[PDB]
């Protein structure tokens, strides 16, 4: 797992963990503090971190729309402003076999405790949160449909696709 | 006071160096606005602060999606406080000839411009403008300072910056005025070679339109005609 800070927001920490071979997504959903995000829609750390940035800008300088920072970040991944749509499309699904587990921490985070909590919730195998692993699980076709990308847009690589998604996130 | 307010907004964790102030203030920073330290991919970035930010950000994002158009990456936007973070484009020219915008590149080569490098680079500048206009966008402030050359081995790749006055537009009048502003900016150096530079740029512009078959040919005639009218109305009569 990774623990990160956005430079202009020094006191807020965010933890991110990636799981594969997840067996109990249906159970997790039925028991839904964390955000549980569908990696099929996340191609890079750049994209994920741009949404964390947007979340904090929106909450500090505009208006929070949802319950907390974790839920606000799921909304900020989306290109559009309907909260239920964002939760459905970017949140895990009953059939999810991977997930991203995200939490905002508003002191230093107790990592051992955090790992224990996540493992008590998720039946699956944690792997490193990095671009090599995110590149395994994103679904470009689904991303194109959800972010409304034209077929004429043909990035040569993941960085190119990521840049379009960051744009959508920043301009939502 | 601007420096106080920006550094307070960013906090002391973000280094800043001012590089330009107009009637927006522009900084560089080595700090990425959201990727963890050392997980980013570039030495430095641009912060553009307006004490409009939305218009420019929206245009940069739309243009990126158009095949062939070269614009800086929109990294982050805070429209509530007037900040845009951008990819840093260009570099210092060797021999103290300055930042690699088109203006400085032309000055550097002005004593001996008849080379494959210069002609090819200027044709590529025209191609960028051609793509912009073909797709019904307008730059609004198309000077030789808003065209930035990015090094690609022994070649240069022209990019467009500063879309503060940009717009979506299918008006040929807008297109002619964009072309005229660049033509005049290039002429304003009084260089003996300025007419040739503009000729090479127009070659690149025309190539883009002619690549679009009969439809492109008709649209090009429209634009070039209006451009001629703008030139006529541009000086005392
Ligand atoms: N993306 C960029 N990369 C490098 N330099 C830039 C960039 N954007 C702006 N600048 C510099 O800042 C000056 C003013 O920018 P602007 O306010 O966009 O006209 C430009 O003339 C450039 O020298």
């Amino acid at each position: 797992m990774v623990v990160s800070i956005i430079p202009q927001f020094p006191d807020i920490k965010v933890s991110l963990a990636l799981f594969e071979q997840v067996k109990n997504a249906k159970e997790i959903r039925s028991k839904m503090s964390f955000a549980f995000i569908d990696p099929r829609l996340v191609c890079s750390g750049e994209q994920m971190y741009s949404a964390i940035y947007k979340t904090l800008i929106e909450v500090k300088y505009n208006k929070m729309r949802t319950r907390n920072l974790n839920s606000e970040c799921v909304l900020c991944l989306s290109p559009t402003s309907n909260i239920s749509d964002a939760f459905l499309k970017f949140g895990i699904k009953d059939d999810s076999s991977q997930l991203i587990c995200l939490k905002f921490h508003t002191d230093d985070v107790d990592k051992e405790q955090l790992r224990t909590i996540m493992t008590s919730i998720v039946k699956g195998q944690e792997i490193e949160f990095n671009d090599d692993n995110l590149s395994r699980f994103y679904d470009e076709a689904l991303i194109r449909k959800i972010y409304k990308l034209s077929d004429d847009f043909k990035p040569q690589d993941v960085n190119g696709l990521s840049r379009a998604l960051v744009d959508a996130i920043q301009l939502r | 006071e601007f420096i106080d307010k920006v550094s307070s907004y960013l906090t002391p964790d973000v280094d800043i160096a001012p590089i330009s102030q107009g009637a927006a203030i522009v900084f560089t920073t080595t700090t990425h606005p959201y990727l963890p330290r050392a997980k980013d991919s570039h030495q430095k970035y641009i912060i553009k602060y307006r004490p409009r930010t939305l218009n420019e950000s929206r245009l940069l994002a739309k243009l990126y999606l158009i095949p062939g158009l070269c614009v800086p990456q929109l990294i982050a936007c805070d429209p509530y406080n007037g900040f845009i973070w951008l990819e840093f484009l260009g570099e210092d020219l060797p021999g103290g000839h300055g930042f690699s915008n088109l203006k400085n590149f032309l000055w550097m080569h002005d004593q001996d411009p008849y080379s494959d490098l210069v002609a090819t680079t200027l044709r590529k500048v025209g191609r960028q403008i051609g793509l912009l206009h073909w797709n019904d966008y307008c730059h609004g402030d198309l000077t030789s300072s808003n065209i930035v050359l990015v090094r690609d081995g022994a070649r240069w790749t022209p990019h467009l910056i500063d879309f503060g006055l940009g717009s979506v537009s299918n008006l040929v009048e807008d297109k002619g005025v964009d072309l005229y502003v660049l033509e005049r900016a290039i002429l304003s150096t009084h260089s003996k070679h300025a007419e040739k530079y503009n000729a090479w740029i127009m070659e690149g512009f025309e190539e883009v339109y002619r690549e679009q078959g009969a439809k492109g040919a008709k649209k090009l005639k429209e634009v070039t005609k209006r451009f001629e009218e703008v030139r006529l109305r541009g000086r005392k009569r």
